[PDB]
RNA sequence: UAAGGAACUCGGCAAAAUGACCCCGUAACUUCGGGAGAAGGGGUGCUCUUUAGGGUUAACGCCCAGAAGAGCCGCAGUGAA
RNA sequence: UGCAUUAGCUAGUUGGUAAGGUAACGGCUUACCAAGGCAACGAUGCAUAGCCGACCUGAGAGGGUGAUCGGCCACACUGGAACUGAGACACGGUCCAGACUCCUACGGGAGGCAGCAGUAGGGAAUCUUCCGCAAUGGGCGAAAGCCUGACGGAGCAACGCCGCGUGAGUGAUGAAGGUCUUCGGAUCGUAAAACUCUGUUAUUAGGGAAGAACAUAUGUGUAAGUAACUGUGCACAUCUUGACGGUACCUAAUCAGAAAGCCACGGCUAACUACGUGCCAGCAGCCGCGGUAAUACGUAGGUGGCAAGCGUUAUCCGGAAUUAUUGGGCGUAAAGCGCGCGUAGGCGGUUUUUUAAGUCUGAUGUGAAAGCCCACGGCUCAACCGUGGAGGGUCAUUGGAAACUGGAAAACUUGAGUGCAGAAGAGGAAAGUGGAAUUCCAUGUGUAGCGGUGAAAUGCGCAGAGAUAUGGAGGAACACCAGUGGCGAAGGCGACUUUCUGGUCUGUAACUGACGCUGAUGUGCGAAAGCGUGGGGAUCAAACAGGAUUAGAUACCCUGGUAGUCCACGCCGUAAACGAUGAGUGCUAAGUGUUAGGGGGUUUCCGCCCCUUAGUGCUGCAGCUAACGCAUUAAGCACUCCGCCUGG
RNA sequence: UAGGAGCUAGCCGUCGAAGGUGGGACAAAUGAUUGGGGUGAAGUCGUAACAAGGUAGCCGUAUCGGAAGGUGCGGCUGGAU
């Protein structure tokens, strides 16, 4: 450009739309508004619990859950681990962390934190999935 | 409607420096002749010569080279322009190619050079990083 | 006609309410004309100053006022129709 | 801070004229005068946010955080009004009004945790309804005293920073031992039982500390001295008390005591192998593993990265020059509207002289506290606090210098305009001359087919259908001169004769002394189709029709035929309006035709060769790009302006 | 006397926060039903475009067809003879 017209119009920087839009939002419960305070994990409660097919040619059924957060936003959150305590209405904790090859669902479910305990039969991934260190 | 005299004059030198010329000239002023003097004061060319014509007569260049069919003038660039008039401080003034070029200095002390303003303790309007 | 106010009744039928003039304001929609007096607000008697209008202008005087001030009376001032 | 997908903002406003009244000022209000003043440099309004120091990472160019930790502003249920006081429109004052809450013997009474804990709530979550004022510091009092929920400490939390740990010379490379075996083995593994030894911490039983020094208390006095002396500032040297705390610390005794966890072992990247397992469970930072032989899943030994953490999640920065001043592109990748012309704006040729404004220097003051240069001191190291200049080398108080910019006075003409001699035309709006054609009606003419068909047919034919010519007409244009010809900014421009002109260009260059470029606004044109009028339906032709083909129709075939067509009369505002290249100026290999003007040599019986200008074209260096391809009719080498772009 | 002047009190009109509606404006939420879009499975039909993809493209435009496509008029090559 010109440094003349750069005075007339400056180099305005570019924005970056950040991932996980449901974790940087609160709710003014008194005034029905929304805060923005960027939690690590905002807790919620399950509404539906199901599974999903990866559309990429890897084949499995990975378990997801329709969770509503504190700020009442409904998500589809991946439930890692094998067994669970997530039949319905479990008051759970939810992280970020997208699971790839799975459309729409881009949230994890914090194992063993809020109302679930973690999975039992793990011995190489013991710190995750709610398992206390043995002996 | 050209705006930088001392740049188009400087790039015309590099315009014929590419095709290995030994003889060109440029128009004159109060400045540009004396500007061309500071080139041949250091003596990068054979001799820059006399102004002849009616208005801004041609003052020659006589490009002086090496014996391996080479050229001496690597890099030819005025830094200031109409729209950006740049200046220099004497205390942090650099060296072109870390001691292998020259950088002239323009003020009302006479238009001086890198040696002629480092021990003059004035800066000024810098022009050419020619090495 | 106390209190209530469509509970009446097939149905607000009948009645009640609105109404003149002046000033402020006025939507959707439109064939750009309208809708429109939309809706909705406010004012109005009498006396004296007056600066001044329509001027009765000759000018205040001759009446309405130019319309502004200051007053007086009543429950109520287009005090009826 | 940002939005013009906020442009017209204000009317005691805008200036002044007189009273106030303020510690002072006035449009601050009130009577007067003109509509003025404010504005695209975005006033106005909207939305968002206490500000700064400071933090933080950046090579610098710097810009993001504010819990911090300091300085300033604003607030104290809300909203008003005042009082008092030097200082308030007053966080534990008053009144009014409002909303909430509480006590009641029902008559009326009260309260405002954003002072410190605590409670509920919400949250992922963020301290004990803690101690003592010993120190400091403040309040009124000489002092003593009270208030400290300031402060100084304790609690609690790895949340985070620094040390401390989880402790050793031996001796079997095999004592007892399995993630393997084409087991024989090295092996976890100089691991270890089985021992030398040390006692960080730890167990636990005894000294103990600074801080904790500074007063007023404890007279002689001096100084202003005083009628004389307490008093007050000033020397003693006599004596005061300590939350923390007998905590910290020191001694000894003590056992080698009681202590690390976590993710992969695919390639990125150092740490592998067996059981299931059968695209299942599941892992998954990108590429991806599992379909009965997975190193990748899940199960288990080794190691590895490094230690009280490891891992995940989210959040700012570097990596990253994907905002490119430094340090980005606009021909085909994303970046030129369809072109202009043009208002503002920006930026402008050449050569002289004034200032010292801008430049650049020199005398100082000189830039901030934890943050920030360099070197010490304090911390057991250190975590964490001071010192000494550096000190600003940025800002101010000060002196100056004119090449180059700002203003001041001149000129030159290339560049542009006004001159003069001529060339060309399809350049826009108006009048004539004639040709040829499809359609019609008529003559002659005649009678079986004429038209249409890739294939035939619909149709048109007995009225003479067409035919056919001296000759009758209509609709609409006008092959030939026709071209990498010319003109127009572009959409574009075509038989011409004429009208009015535009404009191009050359040459002489006479003159004005740069009179320029971009070009936001604005104004135009704006191709075709579409909204409509009058000539239009002659031909063409959407829509519609007919005949068959074809395996399939009415599609490829065919016509008839509607507006629309043609033109004039209104536009709309769109194209691959593309040279997919914005516009003005300097410079660097060529050859080659061609359009107009000037230049000629021979001459030619109007033609050969050649200079130049402006161009129209075709090939082709250096440079260029990713390459295509560009290279005098640049995408090469430089300058100025506008506009545009940054994943789909 | 407390009569004047003042003062408490008395009236009398200027400006008031809040209120009260009043109309709107603006913003957000929700709404039986709906209609465009994205992802998956592409379950299904057709084969349009890429080979002169069996009957070259492309833009502006216009019309029909559910769509693909069909046609027509100007312009462009980013196309075979």
């Amino acid at each position: 450009p010109t440094i003349n017209q750069l005075v007339r119009k400056p180099r305005q920087s570019k924005i970056k739309k950040s991932d996980s839009p449901a974790l940087n939002k609160g709710f003014n419960s008194k005034k029905k508004k929304f805060t923005d305070l960027n939690s690590p994990q905002k807790r919620g409660v399950c509404t539906r619990v199901g599974t999903m097919t990866p559309k990429k040619p890897n084949s499995a059924l990975r378990k997801y859950a329709r969770v509503r957060l504190s700020n009442n936003i409904e998500i589809n959150a991946y439930i890692p681990g094998i067994g669970h305590n997530l039949q319905e209405h479990s008051v759970v904790l939810v992280r970020g962390g997208r699971v790839k090859d799975l459309p729409g669902v881009r949230y994890h479910i914090v194992r063993g934190a809020l109302d679930t305990s973690g999975v039992d039969g793990r011995r190489q991934g013991r710190s995750l999935y709610g398992t206390k260190k043995p002996k | 409607t050209m705006t930088d005299p001392i740049a188009d004059m400087l790039t015309r030198v590099r315009n014929a420096n590419m095709v290995r010329h030994e003889k060109l000239e440029l128009p004159a002023s109060n400045i540009k002749k004396e500007i061309a003097e500071i080139l041949k004061s250091e003596g990068f060319i054979k001799n820059v010569e006399y102004v002849e014509d009616d208005k801004q007569g041609v003052l020659r260049l006589f490009l002086k080279y090496g014996q391996n069919d080479e050229r001496v003038i690597t890099g030819l660039k005025r830094i200031s322009k109409p729209g950006l008039r740049v200046y220099a401080k004497a205390s942090e003034m650099p060296k072109v190619l870390n001691g292998l070029g020259i950088a002239l200095v323009s003020t009302s002390e006479g238009v001086i050079t890198d040696k002629e303003a480092r021990k003059r303790n004035v800066g000024g309007e810098i022009i050419a990083y020619v090495w």
